[PDB]
């Protein structure tokens, strides 16, 4: 025994071929999932549930692997999804085909590093080219935004609900802008809560100008319907609490016991009139609520809700503009819940809910998803996540790119020109990258079901013409279509991060040349 | 393919997993189709624990017959959502799903790519929804209308006689519930069961019933005229949250501290006693107390010495129910106590059965909360009839909510058939195939009705498939002669909400299922 | 139910086992449907022994792909019978069975008791058989007709070029076989394969080929003009059946007895030698001997010294073949031997390949037995092309036997469709349903042709479903453009025997299968 006693090793071209095979398989298991013609994939989770979704990221996230490079690709997919939402419908496919053409230069005995340098030059030129072929677009103009969203979503199940989806996403994203950064305000996608409630139909789902609380009134008396409520956020518990410093009491005289019993009652009262001094209407807390304080608030005709999740508290506060408070004696009218157009408690069926709508200028909002069943609802919300993500990306960058593979073909002939002007050994890898790019439109074609070779040739030949870069591939017709009238547009940053992570995947995998197992630590 | 990635993982492929899903759905619908229809036969399930069911509501079957096929669990979830909305048609929903998928396979097996049939389904659902909206019969809240609706819902579940008995109870309840704008079906509807004397004798009680009895012998069993005190603040002992073990030096002070410790609860009970004696200066009137928490035995003695009925530890919605029954003011702080905060009942007594104890609240002046006291000879029948009761309640709730109502016995379905088939390929042509298939699948409800009722399918379907004239009526299928029937005349109906919801849910489920290709299984060991 | 009788036994029930059978048949037809059609793709099978097939003839697949479902084995048996009759359409037979059962399930699932569809199938088979009889095209034994038939059969199996090459060989064989009344396909057809030089170069040899070579060096390799001696009586040593170990006393008598023992075989060979020398007084002519049994090495020496070619241990039909080739008189007793009993060949030589040896018989004056010498680059391809050869031979045999021939490419099937659908319910009505289903199932052949050839099913079927005019022709489906085709003009045919037999067999199989309810398994441990 020398090295580690049951740690395997493998070396060289075998390792490179194995990793390339793994990457190719990873790409392959998803190649059918892309495109407006896309398939619909469903998963068997380890612990019983059912998950069905087109989105590649979730598909891969429900994959465990043994070969490592596959795990690397998995993480790559999850990163791209996190950053941009979609493109993962394409990113891993592009990376896999990139690698597949890449390996062809290994048996050329072409050492990897020079190919890597070629890839880096390729990425630089691709970024430049895409920036040259963008289109800036207004952000205020609503219907163009809706068109963008429809374009980015007409690949998953929500397509037939495109109008509702686009309106939902636009409404949600537009009204989430924390202007406190001067003119550099940032939107956030953790206040845009998504709630899945079964029953009803997709058409019933709508944007609620407020928050959803899956709780109920603590006592019968509090009114379940209020026009202009005032809201107080009590982060602290509203009841008598442990003396944190392990206090103790040693009474001697009879009255003392009943007196201390009265004292906690009195403290509860103190908190109660401290609250009511501000003339509130609504009491919210993440902690519990004493039934005695509940009594006093009832006597003041004040609605109280108990034990709500902290994130939910934050969202409510952002909804009615008030700020959370943990000290009733330190309560300030500046945190009065002004800005709640209506307080209500309905029944969805066997369960109460809390509606706080019609805020003056709500900055927080949750979306009410009402469909058929929790798994389809989860698919819907994943699609909504992707849509609202790309919408926010647009609100960060007003630059757009013609998708449908059109940009890909533009990049293709651009790199072809650079290559034929760029003599050297690295030339062949460069044009190899160019050719590898061509497969996104290809996959579009097969998922459509048309003559892939002739269609692709017509596309490429069409795109040698300088006068037009907007020629792309229609999802359903399977015919060459200029993208402008078709209107499938995408945010620039999407496709940027797409290629960028792709070539990173390429370099990271191509540098690998050996395997070692069994670390046991 | 993914096998190379992971050896222990499992996949099918497009044709294979599609066949898997259609086969599983077909098997599920075969299992369930025995249920729907009043002539249907309900099912007994036996858990591994030795328990017993005797239901027909499919949701119970799916949730309680353990299956492993994934799409089966998916359909079970959608049916559970359905039941949480309306109550029946879960059977109808699963049958629709299965047979629609059957037709879908019939067509795709002819090489039609499923997405085309998807689009056809979309257009067909649109037209069917339009027709469903236009055909719904707007009817007001006539008592007999609700009676008929309840009977139609109930005869699915039990004896004809049992449903007949229960219908009056349920309709009287619902009538005695509404505050003309919003029923909630929770507080005013108290569902309790006693293992007692019949299944028929189950009947509405105009007041509220409680699931526990007095804890002292001197507790009077019966009270002619009752004043109700609704509260939850402890009348049991309790010790402050802060460590308060105390010391003493003379044994007399030991007794003194015992008295002091009791004194706070003594004050609490004394306030109630003084309230009673102020109000019940008369001898006849009776004072009853309901506590959501417990009552101390010494407190029991105190209240008994004044002849006051008190009950402890009722479920937290029971005070809601008492509020809506006897109009009492549910309070916490006895310190702020008035006669105005009391509740009044025409009669309150105790009924002893077996070892348990029960409490009756009777003759509320204007009761707004009631109880469907379930009498059952057998434990399983209690559960079965309880599910039936909940079904009927939810059905009536939907009926009152929607000012319209749909004629029952599937006349809606033959109407959908004739309307949808009456669509020229105004669709893009290939989708007409899927539309045809969808319309064909819609006809299942009459089909399964006839099959369960014994009549021959094809000939009955053809016979009822006779829209008569310019007055081509909505024709239901007779459930005992297999003959065309005017559902509206015979008064067999169902909620518009039911049909609309089932159509939408089934369309979505089907269009999603027909779009899966492989069913993979790669999870951690 | 029988479980109480036997615990380890297994049963299904009516619906269950019926579903089992239909599912198994559907799966089998799904597996096989890739084969039929010249555009079809043949299959490679690998035995557990590591052997290899590359066939398309389904009978090979069913017999060699091990399946456990009972009805699958049943269908395999019926297909084996079919192949033992005609050669192709086993694929067609299994497809017909599967899809007919598919339609049958479509209808019975609508509650139709199967027996009704059984009767419908019976009547439909009767009418279809009548139409098939009337439509068969009576054609004489024109060489080009047989050529076209063989090409149509063969293009199912191999390269277009390979079938083109082989067609001339097979038709020339069959033409050179008939004694105008009865071919037997066994003796005159010698099927041998040499692992040599091509798959294309396989060609008919006008004479007979033998699978062994000379056993001595002085054996001349080549003979200009050959006289054939066909015999099977041993020219090897043998000892009488009765124990005959003998004794001797002088060592000289030992040699004498050795000579005596040899003397009987010496007489045998000497008779042959004398026959030769009487007949082959000329130097040029050559004498060859074929023995079904062995030849002694001393006998080898004897014959060699006269320069006589002799071969031992040929298969027992080889003398039949020599009789039909060189007209030699196969004899046993050399004692009654004449020149008239000889056989004459224009040329005989030996070809050495690998380690084995082969023998050629050439230039028979009026050969009545021949050999399809199979040249193959690869062992598996030998077997595949051999199965193809046997298919073509049997097809041509049926073609010559029946003075009629059926146009290929399923025009017969669309004709059956249009005729059967053109039957008013002259049946008892409910059977019209089964007739409809049967006619629908008949259309599979064009369907699978188009599907394998890539064209869209429904639109092609509709397009070809255009009987043109009063001259509504028998229209086949184009196998490369998916367009209506006159099979007779393009000369794509098939044997009437094939279609009639497949119709009858499939009808019987289907009507039997649809009449099973439970599949029990109770056998000894």
């Amino acid at each position: 025994l020398v090295l580690s006693q049951n740690t395997k090793r493998e070396s060289g071209r075998k390792v490179q071929s194995g990793n390339i095979n793994a990457a190719k398989t990873i790409a392959d298991i998803i190649r059918t999932c892309l495109g407006p013609k896309s398939m619909m994939k469903m998963l068997l989770d380890p612990m019983g549930g059912i998950v069905m979704t087109n989105d590649g990221n979730a598909i891969l996230r429900e994959i465990q692997v043994q070969h490592p490079a596959a795990k690397s690709m998995i993480e790559i997919s999850r990163t791209q999804d996190e950053e941009v939402g979609d493109g993962t419908t394409s990113v891993i496919i592009l990376a896999g085909e990139m690698l597949s053409v890449a390996e062809h230069f290994l048996e050329q005995q072409m050492h990897p590093t020079v190919v890597i340098s070629a890839y880096r030059k390729a990425l630089d030129d691709m970024i430049s080219t895409l920036k040259k072929i963008s289109i800036p677009v207004d952000i205020s103009d609503s219907d163009m935004m809706l068109n963008i969203i429809n374009s980015s979503i007409t690949t998953k199940a929500i397509s037939r609900w495109s109008s509702l989806a686009c309106n939902i996403a636009l409404d949600a994203v537009k009204m989430v802008q924390f202007e406190e950064n001067g003119r550099k305000e940032i939107d956030i996608k953790k206040y845009a809560r998504v709630e899945k409630i079964p029953g009803g139909i997709i058409e019933d789902s709508c944007v609620l100008r407020g928050v959803m609380i899956n709780k109920d009134v603590t006592h019968p008396r509090m009114r379940r319907y209020i026009k202009n409520p005032r809201i107080v956020l009590l982060d602290s518990s509203l009841e008598y609490k442990k003396g944190e410093s392990q206090t103790d009491i040693e009474i001697t005289r009879e009255e003392d016991f009943t007196r201390i019993l009265q004292m906690e009652e009195e403290y509860i009262q103190q908190l109660c009139e401290d609250i009511i001094q501000l003339k509130p209407d609504v009491v919210i807390t993440e902690k519990g609520i004493s039934d005695l304080a509940q009594h006093y608030l009832m006597r003041a005709n004040i609605t109280a809700i108990r034990r709500v999740r902290k994130t939910d508290n934050n969202r409510i506060a952002r909804a009615c503009g008030a700020r959370i408070v943990s000290r009733p004696e330190e309560l300030r009218e500046d945190d009065v819940g002004t800005g709640a157009g209506l307080l209500e408690i309905k029944k969805i069926g066997d369960e109460y809910f809390t509606f706080i709508t019609d805020c003056k200028d709500p900055k927080a909002c949750t979306i009410l998803l009402r469909g058929a069943s929790k798994e389809i609802l989860s698919e819907v919300e994943r699609n909504l996540q992707d849509a609202m993500q790309v919408c926010r990306n647009v609100l960060l960058d007003p630059q757009l790119v013609p998708g449908g593979g059109a940009s890909e073909m533009a990049v293709a002939h651009a790199l072809t020109e650079k290559s034929k002007a760029m003599t050297g050994v690295e030339q062949w890898p460069y044009r190899a990258v160019a050719q590898a790019l061509e497969v996104i439109p290809r996959t579009l074609i097969q998922n459509c079901g048309a003559s892939t070779i002739r269609l692709l040739t017509s596309l490429r030949a069409k795109h040698t013409q300088e006068n037009c870069e907007t020629w792309g591939v229609n999802g359903e017709t399977g015919t060459l279509v200029d993208m402008k009238e078709l209107g499938i547009w995408e945010p620039l940053a999407v496709k940027l991060q797409t290629y960028k992570t792709a070539v990173e995947t390429a370099v990271l995998l191509l540098r690998i040349d050996d395997i070692v197992s069994g670390h046991k630590k | 393919a993914v096998k190379t990635l992971n050896p222990k993982a499992e996949v099918a492929r497009a044709q294979a997993a599609l066949a898997v899903n259609i086969s599983a759905a077909r098997g599920l619908q075969d299992v369930l189709r025995t249920n729907l229809g009043p002539k249907g036969t309900m099912k007994m399930l036996v858990s591994g624990a030795g328990d017993i069911k005797l239901t027909k509501d499919g949701n119970v079957l799916l949730h309680e017959m353990q299956i492993q096929h994934p799409t089966a669990s998916l359909i079970a979830k959608v049916a559970t959502a359905q039941d949480d909305i309306t109550g029946d048609g879960t059977t109808s929903n699963v049958l629709i799903i299965g047979e629609l998928l059957k037709q879908a396979d019939l067509y795709i097996s002819e090489g039609l790519h499923p997405r085309i049939i998807t689009e056809g389904f979309e257009a067909a659902k649109e037209k069917a929804l339009q027709f469903l909206e236009e055909v719904k019969v707007s009817r007001e809240m006539d008592r007999e209308t609700l009676i008929d609706v309840a009977r139609t819902s109930l005869r699915t579940k039990v004896h004809a006689e049992l449903a007949d008995v229960l219908t009056e109870a349920v309709v009287d309840s619902i009538l005695a519930i509404k505050k003309q704008d919003e029923p909630i079906d929770l507080f005013m509807i108290e569902i309790m069961e006693m293992k007692h004397k019949s299944e028929t004798d189950t009947s509405l009680i105009r007041g509220l019933v409680l699931d526990h009895g007095a804890r002292h012998p001197d507790m009077k069993k019966r009270v002619e005229d009752a004043y109700i005190l609704t509260c939850n603040v402890s009348l049991e002992y309790e010790k402050t949250e802060v460590n308060s073990g105390f010391f003493y030096k003379s044994a007399e002070e030991r007794e003194k501290l015992v008295k002091a410790e009791r004194k706070f609860i003594e004050d609490r009970v004394k306030k109630i006693i003084e309230l009673k004696r102020k109000v019940c200066g008369d001898s006849d009137k009776g004072f009853v107390v309901i506590n959501q928490k417990g009552i101390d035995p010494f407190s029991l003695d105190a209240l008994s010495k004044e002849g006051i009925v008190a009950l402890r530890r009722a479920k937290r919605r029971n005070m809601e129910r008492l509020t809506l029954a006897c109009g009492g003011v549910a309070l916490n702080s006895f310190d702020d106590l008035s006669p105005d905060c009391l509740g009044h009942a025409g009669l309150v007594y105790e009924y002893t059965l077996g070892e348990e104890k029960f409490t009756f609240i009777e003759k509320c002046n204007n009761p707004r909360s009631v109880t469907l006291l379930i009498k059952g000879p057998n434990k399983h029948t209690l559960t079965q009839i309880k599910d039936a009761v909940r079904d009927g309640l939810r059905a009536v709730k939907n009926a009152i909510d929607d000012g319209c109502v749909v004629p029952g016995a599937g006349a809606v379905e033959v109407a959908m058939a004739e309307a949808l088939i009456k669509h020229k390929p105004s669709v893009k042509g290939r989708a007409q195939l899927g539309v045809q298939a969808f319309a064909d699948a819609l006809l299942i409800i009459p089909k399964v009705l006839a099959q369960n009722s014994g009549f021959d399918l094809q000939e009955t379907l053809v016979k009822i498939q006779a829209e008569h004239s310019e007055s081509g009526q909505l024709v239901g299928v007779d459930l005992n002669t297999g003959e065309p029937m005017v559902a509206a005349e015979v008064g067999v109906w169902d909620n518009y909400c039911v049909k609309k919801q089932l159509l939408h849910s089934c369309t979505v489920i089907a269009t999603n299922i027909l779009l899966v290709d492989e069913i993979m299984r790669a999870g951690m060991s």
